[PDB]
């Protein structure tokens, strides 16, 4: 038969919340884990705190969800990037599209209030 | 034979030998049938596709 | 416990040939696990074409495998032929046919003769290249292209055939098989080849079914299957020829199942170059087809019809159809849907290398890496196909 | 000094003059990833070898006797006329009892590599 | 109708070579073996007499 | 020398390297002019980017174009790897190798017939014939 | 010492300048194969190509890796030259025409030819890779596996000639070629001989490796020319070994008669004419043997490593101390026991 | 005659399809000693030699290019180029069908009424770079005014120089008239 990878899930849609729950928090224990492989496989110039500050932030950015299917595509499509980044298969060009704040200041003006935005063509 | 072969060298268009040497090349050959895949000059590709006659009869079907 | 190393055969590397990441793990000299990671070649063809006029999409399947480039745009012609309903005259079936099959041999020539480098054998390539350059001469003398000729298309065939090419096919016929005789002589009977080809790479018949397999690969477990004599398409029932099949599923088997069918092409192209009608290349409804030059700068019918044809394009009935041919590498289709519109509202194509890469994990597990070589070999994999 | 001592003595300290030679005349001007290795590839700190066969050990472990053996009779062939008929034997009877060794080795399959995954040759059989 | 087409000759064309055409060839192979016993046999005639006449020389040194 | 011994890497993506391979071939036999095409960057001088650029496989192209010893050169070839060709207005192609490495000289065609890569071979030939080494340090 | 100079250069150009111009003949014989020519076009008919990839490789960049070793990377091929190169000074061009006329001139083969194995080994170690480390491990297995062959070969030879002097393993060929009694360990010699060159069909690990990123040679600059050196000077010392084993080395006909014909007395035109002849076979034969290595390069596809252990330690191993027992037995049935020189 | 249930006569197997069976050493019509004489011999592989070595004295099929060049035909897609009248007239009269069925965009053309009261244009461009040489433009054109040319030595040190204009192409055309017409002549009752 074809045999699944080495970090591989099947895809089972959880008909509860509480156990949807459960499944979260184990792939969140995995990326924490996982946090200093990802810092030695990709040759990151910022520390593993920073990593995991990170995966907590992607994990906060889907918190307050509550339709139970969209939780459960969200939870595979996480374990699908878990298992891209501590399986080697991403390079590091893909792995820092997650880390935009730690390359340098992009320049000067970054508008915030309505007149940047506007001699700047932005409002 | 079959309908499918083995068929001569001088029905292969194909330049071959001449003379001593063709006595001596179906003496060394493992089948002396077979042919050195050089087409003959003066027949394949001639006249060029650029300068056909019948372009200038040819007519839309 | 037994610890599995990973190597990656490589994203840049000889033995495929084209842009593959074969992520196989080894216990040793033995593959336990195999992961073909594609998509390196994937350049949304399928969504350029949703964008694209049923002419103006034809050139993507030149491009999907390239080395059967005329057999890929037959199947998208005989899919939008059935959807729009209208009949290829009989001349333009015999030439599609006809290079169809030089179409084949070009794919063996290629596939055989690369297989073989794979392998260790140099001199196959370079012989077998030589007879690709002068059907490649043939292709460039009815399309203008060496490979992409974007020749047949829906509704029949572009151009009608260049004066005297059937004489020179005929010319180039009267010795490949002196060529293929001398490859054999090589290959065939060789105790070398024979070792890294005899029971390397077996499929059972079952599973070669199971897992999606066609041409070679399932003519090479023993299930008589051809889709030009299951269901003929172009003139495949107006010609003669024998269909190779063997045991054992091995690596030997499939190359000789692949010779095998070097002859038989052989045998089509002698035919289609004996009994070549007259007529018409291309169907003589213009709604569909470009009349001819002389009647668009004569006729204003005609060039109505070019102007709309070559703007808007022919509007092809609401439907849908998955039609498929024998390709050189096995089962080629293409899953069009038309929404009554010029441009398709989606083309799935069906490669038959996805299927096969996709069994390479079942087919491999036990091998030595070596034999890893033969067995991408003889799945004959081009990634334009596979990834699309 | 015989030509062959100059010659080798001078194979050795000569050798290097291409070296120096391409060190002066070439470019050097690395890359972090002109000195990497890869199109990809990475390993964390897993460990530092890898599995092996056992074949491939025994086939450098039995080099050593069968050398020493080949080796062993070379002072049979600088011997082979002072040593008429009963060195003869003598060398002969070693042959055998080495070459029961090697049947040994034949007949055990030491040097074969074995398949894990093997092919299933069992039968289908349906409890009715 | 049909003018200037590229059409096929009335006889059509003569056959072409499409199976195998691998013969078989050589001596059947206990002739070569009858003849490499040959060659070996003859160089040992020839080599264990040179051996001889090499003792006789040592003799004679 | 540079001329003469002309070794570029195997980087053969798509239907381009099907031409590369022609002019190996007995027709066209690019060893005749010194070419062997070497499978590791670090033996090569000349990377031929033949076949599309995907952005799944550029970072690839910049690490072999970076593991290759200097003196080195960049052909492209296709107008796929040119400007993104065909496939210009795709989701995962580059619309050139121009954006991830240097480019020396550009082949045209889809595909460029073995005739033209090596037209791009001759033009490269040239350009390295007319390069100033040692005269430019003594104009430095 | 003087002319002891003079003969060594002389001696070094010959042997280098042949070994530069095999690299050629070597592509060019296999593109004729091929139905193709090349090289023709880097110098007059192709015979300056080998200096342009000398010229070029002299002047590129020997960049080494991260987590590579500098010393063992630069110093392999440099042993390896060297081992391959010192091989030379025992091997005559003539009735004692040699650098070193020593009398344990095989074992001086035997033994050199066994340092060659430790550059194979030390490649792997040039970088902190795992499969690289067994990628030299399945090479050194073929190289131990097949000098087993080599040296039973020169052991059954030597049965025949009980000296270790190689002018008179080839002065007692005068009255037959070792070739004529002992056929099939001519195919054997050649085979363990493609084998240990590492050369096709044998070319298991810089096939495998080439695949991987990692496992075979990525040497560059001049690192890469002394493996050039280092491989296409080991052909030719292993088809002198071919030579003068079993081909006869330096003989031909015998050219008495002639010489009686067309001289009077011992001139220094009779001197030259004499080792001109001699040479001339000596270099025709080793140029059908390297022929003979482009030509199974062009024709056979290649081994694995499993079917070439079994190879060698299951089919030829045997035969050869089969072959130990029947060559004294033969000797022993005629009373011919050779005796010393 | 027949019913058949769950199969037909099609799916029925041919008379011999069973293979009749494997043969064993005995039944075997070659002595130990010929097989074994090819084993040790090396037959087949020294029949493979020779004919390795019989290609060594055939001609070899190398033209050596700057100094020769390979099979063109007049359908050949190579170079652009605008064509002109014998009057020194253009041919091309924007009515933008080349930039309409070019499957790759490559096209780009901008047009206006002329001083003189003719439709031209006064933008043609061609990415070469987006192109793929189809001959889609050459076929749609109602006035044989863009055209491929036989030319496929027109490689570039620049990107730039590939982004092809109006001036460039009627240049081009004025430099290949001939060829063109050498094309057209061979080509234009097919088409
Ligand atoms: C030192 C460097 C010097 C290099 C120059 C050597 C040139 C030379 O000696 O010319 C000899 C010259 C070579 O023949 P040729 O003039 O080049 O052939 C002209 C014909 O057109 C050839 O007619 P063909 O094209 O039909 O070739 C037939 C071929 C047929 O070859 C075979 O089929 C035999 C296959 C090889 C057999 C190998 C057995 C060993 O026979 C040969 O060419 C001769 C093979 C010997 O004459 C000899 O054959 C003398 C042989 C000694
Ligand atoms: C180098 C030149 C390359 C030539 C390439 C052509 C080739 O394939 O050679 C095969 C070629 C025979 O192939 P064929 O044309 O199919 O001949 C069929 C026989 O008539 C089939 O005749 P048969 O096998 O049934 O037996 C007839 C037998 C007469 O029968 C007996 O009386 C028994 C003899 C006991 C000894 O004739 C002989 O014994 C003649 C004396 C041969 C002894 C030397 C063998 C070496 O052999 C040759 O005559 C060329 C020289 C020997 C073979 C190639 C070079 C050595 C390997
Ligand atoms: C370089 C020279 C190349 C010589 C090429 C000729 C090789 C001879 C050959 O083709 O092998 C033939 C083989 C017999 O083959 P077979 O079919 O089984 O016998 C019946 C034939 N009437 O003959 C044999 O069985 C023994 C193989 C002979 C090896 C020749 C050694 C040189
Ligand atoms: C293993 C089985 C081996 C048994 C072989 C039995 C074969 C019997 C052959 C009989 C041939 C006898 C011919 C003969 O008389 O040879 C004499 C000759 C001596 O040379 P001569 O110059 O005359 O000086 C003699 C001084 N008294 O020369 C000789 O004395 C030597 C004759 C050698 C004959 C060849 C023997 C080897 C046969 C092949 C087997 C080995 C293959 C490996
Ligand atoms: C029979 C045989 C006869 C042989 C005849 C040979 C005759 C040779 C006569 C040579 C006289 C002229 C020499 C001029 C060569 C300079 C060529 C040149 O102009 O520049 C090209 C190359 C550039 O190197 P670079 O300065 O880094 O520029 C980078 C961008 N191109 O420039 C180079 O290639 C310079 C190469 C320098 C190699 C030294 C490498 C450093 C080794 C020592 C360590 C010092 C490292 C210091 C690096 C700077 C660190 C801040
Ligand atoms: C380094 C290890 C040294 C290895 C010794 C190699 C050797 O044993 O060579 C023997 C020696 C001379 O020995 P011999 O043949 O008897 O005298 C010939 C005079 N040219 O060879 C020599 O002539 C000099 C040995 C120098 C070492
Ligand atoms: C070397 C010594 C020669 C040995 C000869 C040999 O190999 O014997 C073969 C023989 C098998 O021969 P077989 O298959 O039975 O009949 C063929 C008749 N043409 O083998 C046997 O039948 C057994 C003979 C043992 C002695
Ligand atoms: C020009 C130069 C010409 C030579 C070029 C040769 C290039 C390299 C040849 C490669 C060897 C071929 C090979 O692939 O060998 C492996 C093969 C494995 O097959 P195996 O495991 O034994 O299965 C047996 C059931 N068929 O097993 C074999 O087939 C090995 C065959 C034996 C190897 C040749 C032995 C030569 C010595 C002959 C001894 C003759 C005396 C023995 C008795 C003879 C009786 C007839
Ligand atoms: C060397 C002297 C030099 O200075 O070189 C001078 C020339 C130039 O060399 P080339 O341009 O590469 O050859 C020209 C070939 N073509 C177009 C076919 C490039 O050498 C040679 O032709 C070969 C010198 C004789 C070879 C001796 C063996
Ligand atoms: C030793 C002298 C000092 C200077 C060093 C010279 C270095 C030059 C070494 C070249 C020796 C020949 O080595 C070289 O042979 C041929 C050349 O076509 C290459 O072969 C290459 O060409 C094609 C031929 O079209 C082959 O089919 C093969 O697939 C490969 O792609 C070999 O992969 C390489 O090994
Ligand atoms: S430029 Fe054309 S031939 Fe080259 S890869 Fe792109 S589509 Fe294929
Ligand atoms: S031939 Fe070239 S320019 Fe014309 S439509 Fe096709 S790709 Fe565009
Ligand atoms: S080139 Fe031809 S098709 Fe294009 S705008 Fe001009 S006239 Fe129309």
């Amino acid at each position: 038969a074809i045999i699944a990878t080495a970090f591989a899930e099947t895809v089972k849609f959880s008909g509860s919340k509480q156990e949807l729950q459960k499944r979260t928090l184990a792939l969140y224990r995995q990326f924490l884990r996982g946090a200093p492989t990802f810092a030695d496989l990709y040759e990151v110039q910022f520390s593993i705190p920073t990593i995991r500050t990170k995966i907590r932030q992607e994990f906060e950015r889907h918190r307050f969800v509550d339709d139970l299917s969209i939780q459960n595509v969200l939870y595979a499509k996480g374990h699908m990037e878990y298992q891209e980044c501590i399986n080697f298969w991403k390079q590091q060009a893909q792995f820092l599209k997650y880390f935009p704040e730690e390359d340098d200041i992009q320049g000067r003006h970054q508008p915030s209030n309505f007149v940047d935005k506007f001699l700047k063509n932005r409002a | 034979m079959l309908p499918g072969g083995p068929v001569p060298v001088f029905k292969k268009y194909t330049v071959g030998s001449k003379g001593i040497w063709e006595k001596l090349r179906v003496l060394l050959a493992i089948a002396p049938n077979r042919s050195t895949g050089n087409p003959i000059v003066p027949l394949y590709r001639v006249p060029t596709p650029g300068s056909r006659p019948e372009a200038n009869v040819y007519q839309d079907p | 416990r037994i610890r599995a190393f990973t190597i990656n055969f490589g994203p840049q590397h000889p033995a495929a040939h084209g842009v593959l990441r074969l992520i196989l793990e080894l216990s040793g000299e033995e593959i336990i696990r195999s992961d073909p990671h594609v998509g390196l070649l994937h350049r949304g063809t399928e969504k350029l074409i949703e964008y694209k006029t049923y002419m103006q999409a034809l050139p993507y399947f030149d491009r999907l495998d390239y080395v059967s480039m005329m057999t890929n745009e037959q199947v998208f012609s005989l899919a939008v032929e059935k959807l729009l309903n209208v009949e290829v005259p009989l001349r333009g079936k015999y030439i599609r046919t006809m290079f169809g099959e030089i179409t084949r041999v070009l794919n063996h020539l290629m596939s055989v003769c690369s297989h073989a480098m794979d392998v260790g054998a140099l001199t196959p390539f370079l012989w077998g290249f030589e007879e690709r350059e002068k059907l490649m001469e043939f292709y460039e003398r009815v399309s203008g292209a060496r490979l992409h000729a974007a020749y047949v298309r829906p509704g029949g065939v572009s151009q009608d055939l260049p004066a005297g090419l059937l004489d020179d096919i005929y010319m180039w016929a009267t010795q490949f098989g002196d060529r293929l005789d001398e490859i054999e002589e090589l290959l065939t009977d060789n105790r070398i080849w024979k070792l890294r080809t005899v029971n390397i790479g077996t499929v059972t018949a079952q599973d070669a079914l199971n897992l999606g397999l066609s041409g070679p690969m399932l003519r090479g477990s023993g299930i008589p299957f051809d889709i030009r004599k299951n269901a003929p398409y172009d003139a495949y029932d107006k010609v003669d020829f024998d269909v190779p099949v063997g045991m054992n599923g091995d690596c030997y088997d499939r190359y000789l199942i692949r010779m095998a069918e070097f002859r038989q092409s052989l045998r089509i192209i002698e035919q289609c170059c004996n009994d070549m009608p007259a007529g018409a290349v291309k169907v003589e409804d213009f709604k569909i087809n470009s009349p001819p030059r002389n009647l668009m700068k004569e006729d204003m019918e005609a060039l109505i019809h070019h102007f709309l044809l070559y703007t808007k394009g022919y509007s092809v009935p609401p439907g849908e159809t998955y039609t498929a041919i024998e390709a050189p590498k096995g089962e080629m289709g293409v899953y069009v849907v038309s929404d009554g519109s010029e441009r398709p509202y989606k083309c799935k194509i069906r490669a038959p290398g996805f299927a096969h890469l996709g069994a390479f994990d079942h087919i491999a597990r036990g091998h030595f890496l070596p034999d890893a070589v033969a067995i991408i070999g003889t799945m004959d994999l081009v990634f334009g196909e596979v990834d699309r | 000094m015989n030509t062959f001592i100059i010659f080798i003595i001078l194979i050795p300290i000569v050798g290097f003059a291409l070296l120096a030679v391409n060190i002066l005349l070439a470019v050097y001007k690395p890359y972090n990833e002109k000195l990497g290795a890869f199109e990809c590839g990475l390993t964390s700190f897993n460990q530092t070898r890898l599995a092996f066969n056992a074949a491939f050990i025994l086939v450098a472990i039995l080099f050593l006797p069968f050398d020493l053996e080949i080796s062993t009779l070379l002072p049979y062939v600088m011997s082979i006329y002072l040593v008429s008929n009963y060195g003869f034997t003598i060398v002969l009877l070693f042959l055998l009892i080495l070459i029961i060794g090697f049947v040994y080795e034949i007949n055990t399959n030491a040097l074969k590599i074995n398949k894990h995954n093997k092919p299933n040759t069992d039968s289908l059989i349906y409890k009715l | 109708p049909s003018v200037g087409q590229d059409l096929p000759p009335v006889g059509g064309y003569e056959p072409v070579q499409w199976r195998r055409n691998l013969p078989a060839r050589g001596f059947r192979p206990l002739v070569y073996l009858a003849a490499l016993c040959g060659i070996c046999g003859y160089g040992f005639y020839r080599a264990l007499g040179g051996i001889q006449e090499r003792r006789e020389l040592k003799r004679e040194k | 020398a540079r001329q003469g011994s002309f070794w570029p890497v195997t980087f053969g993506l798509a239907c381009c390297a099907v031409e590369m391979m022609h002019v190996s071939a007995p027709r066209y036999d690019q060893d005749r002019l010194g070419i062997i095409f070497r499978a590791s960057p670090r033996q090569s001088d000349i990377m031929i980017v033949a076949g599309t650029l995907t952005n799944k496989m550029a970072p690839v192209l910049r690490q072999v174009y970076d593991q290759m010893p200097e003196p080195r050169w960049v052909i492209s070839m296709g107008s796929c790897a040119n400007g993104g060709g065909y496939y210009h207005f795709s989701y995962s192609v580059v619309r050139g190798c121009d954006r991830i490495v240097p480019v020396d000289v550009y082949v045209p065609g889809c595909p460029p017939t073995s005739e033209a890569l090596m037209y791009g071979v001759f033009q490269l030939q040239r350009k390295m014939r007319n390069t100033k080494i040692t005269r430019m340090w003594y104009r430095k | 010492m003087i002319i002891n100079i003079v003969e060594i250069l002389i001696f070094l150009v010959c042997v280098l300048f042949s070994v530069a111009y095999l690299t050629v003949a070597e592509r060019k014989t296999l593109a004729y194969m091929q139905r193709r020519l090349g090289p023709n076009f880097v110098g007059y008919y192709g015979l300056l190509q080998a200096f342009a990839d000398a010229v070029k490789l002299l002047l590129k960049e020997i960049v080494l890796p991260k987590e590579s070793n500098y010393i063992i990377l630069v110093i392999s091929p440099l042993i390896t030259l060297i081992t391959a190169l010192i091989g030379w000074v025992v091997i005559p061009l003539g009735p004692g025409i040699t650098l070193g006329e020593l009398n344990l001139g095989i074992l001086f083969s035997l033994a050199i030819g066994s340092l060659g194995v430790f550059g194979s080994l030390l490649s792997g170690w040039s970088s902190n890779s795992k499969y690289s480390l067994l990628g030299s491990i399945r090479s050194t297995a073929q190289l131990i596996s097949y000098e087993l062959i080599l040296t039973s070969i020169f052991i059954i030879i030597i049965m025949f000639v009980s000296s270790l002097n190689i002018t008179t393993i080839i002065e007692t060929q005068r009255v037959v070629w070792y070739c004529i009694p002992l056929l099939p360990l001519l195919l054997i010699f050649f085979i363990a001989s493609v084998a240990e060159t590492a050369r096709p069909p044998f070319d298991l690990t810089e096939s495998e490796s080439e695949l991987v990123a990692g496992y075979f040679t990525e040497y560059s600059g001049s690192p890469f020319v002394f493996f050039f050196l280092a491989e296409y000077s080991n052909i030719i010392l292993i088809s002198a070994f071919n030579g003068y084993l079993l081909l006869g080395g330096y003989l031909s006909f015998n050219y008495s008669y002639l010489f009686n014909i067309l001289f009077n007395d011992y001139s220094y035109v009779s001197f030259l004419f004499e080792g001109l002849i001699n040479s001339s076979a000596y270099a025709i034969k080793l140029v059908f043997l390297m022929f003979s290595f482009i030509w199974v390069r062009a024709a056979f596809p290649r081994f694995t490593y499993d079917n070439l252990i079994n190879f060698c330690w299951i089919i030829l191993l045997p035969l050869l101390f089969g072959i130990f027992l029947i060559i004294p037995s033969t000797l022993y049935i005629f009373d011919s026991f050779p005796t010393l020189i | 005659i027949n019913i058949y249930a769950g199969g037909s006569a099609a799916a029925a197997p041919p008379a011999g399809f069973r293979i009749h069976r494997p043969a064993t050493w005995e039944e075997s019509e070659e002595g130990a000693l010929s097989k074994a004489t090819k084993y040790f011999l090396l037959a087949e592989m020294f029949r493979g030699l020779y004919v390795v070595l019989e290609q060594f004295f055939r001609a070899p099929y190398t033209i050596y290019y700057p100094f020769e060049k390979g099979p063109v035909s007049p359908r050949f897609r190579g170079e652009h180029a605008l064509r002109r009248y014998p009057s020194g007239e253009e041919r091309c009269i924007a009515c933008k069908l080349c930039e309409a069925i070019c499957p790759a965009l490559a096209i780009t053309i901008d047009a206006e009424e002329r001083i003189d009261g003719s439709r031209r244009t006064t933008k043609y461009d061609i990415d070469m770079t987006k192109c793929i040489y189809c001959g889609y433009c050459q076929e749609s054109c109602p006035v044989d005014a863009i055209v491929e040319t036989p030319n496929v030595e027109y490689a570039t040190e620049t990107r730039e120089e590939l982004l092809y204009n109006k001036e460039k192409l009627l240049a081009n055309g004025d430099k290949w008239e001939l060829e063109l017409q050498y094309a057209l002549d061979a080509d234009a009752p097919y088409r």
